[PDB]
C-alpha cells in the first residue's frame, strides 16, 4: 500500500458511488485522523490494510498502525493554515488567524473555516509545515457558522 | 469498507487566501467528544 508522507482522502463504497468520509495524515509510517470520520474500522491502501492501534472519542481521534507522531502545537499568537482537502475538489491551503475555545481544562486554538464534513481530518500546520491539529471537531455559533477546535494528539 | 487516495503534500503555502476571524468561546466538551457553547 501507498505509505508516503502527505495527506490523504478517506473514501468509502458503501453508500451510492464513491463518497469523502474524511482527511487524514501519514507521518512516520503512521495514519492519523478523527473518530468520527472512521469509527475505529479498518482501512484499505491498495491492497494493504490498516489497523487502528489508538483511539479516544473524547479526544476524536485515531492512529493507524503505530501511535499518535503528531506534536507541534499552535503558538498562540501565529496565522496558520487550513490544508483543506474538499470532496472532489483539489487540496487548498487557506490562512487564517485562530481564535480561542476557553474551557474548564484549558484554551485550545479555533479556526473560523466552514467546509463539507467530509474535509474532517485534515490538517491545520505552522509557518514550518508542522501540523498542529485537525480541522473537525467544533461547534455551531450564533448565525449557523461553523468554528472547529485545532485537534491535537499527544506522542508517547 | 474504506480507503485511502493520497490528496497531496503537507506545506505551507506563501501567498495563500487569507480568510476567517479570531472567535473566543467558552465552551464545553462531553464524555462523547461534543463540543457546546456555554452561557
Ligand atoms: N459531525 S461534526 O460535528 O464533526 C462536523 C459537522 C460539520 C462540519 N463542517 C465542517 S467539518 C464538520 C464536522
Amino acid at each position: 500500500g501507498e505509505t508516503t508522507d502527505g495527506v490523504y482522502r478517506v473514501m468509502t463504497r458503501r453508500l451510492l458511488g464513491s463518497t469523502q468520509v474524511g482527511v487524514g495524515v501519514m507521518q512516520e509510517g503512521v495514519f492519523h485522523t478523527m473518530w468520527h470520520v472512521t469509527k475505529g474500522a479498518a482501512l484499505r491502501s491498495g491492497e494493504g490494510r490498516l489497523d487502528p492501534y489508538w483511539g479516544d472519542v473524547k479526544q476524536d481521534l485515531v492512529s493507524y498502525c503505530g501511535p499518535w507522531k503528531l506534536d507541534a502545537a499552535w503558538d498562540g499568537l501565529s496565522e496558520v493554515q487550513l490544508l483543506a482537502v474538499p470532496p472532489g475538489e483539489r487540496a487548498k491551503n487557506i490562512q487564517t488567524l485562530p481564535g480561542i475555545f476557553k474551557t474548564k481544562d484549558g484554551d485550545i486554538g479555533a479556526v473560523a473555516l466552514d467546509y463539507p464534513a467530509g474535509t474532517s481530518g485534515s490538517p491545520i500546520l505552522d509557518k514550518c509545515g508542522r501540523v498542529i491539529g485537525l480541522y473537525g471537531n467544533g461547534v455551531v455559533i450564533k448565525n449557523g457558522s461553523y468554528v472547529s477546535a485545532i485537534t491535537q494528539g499527544k506522542r508517547e | 469498507d474504506m480507503y485511502i487516495e493520497r490528496a497531496g503534500d503537507i506545506t505551507w503555502e506563501k501567498d495563500a487566501e487569507v480568510t476567517g476571524n479570531s472567535p473566543r468561546l467558552d465552551v464545553a466538551l462531553d464524555e462523547s467528544g461534543d463540543f457546546s457553547l456555554v452561557e
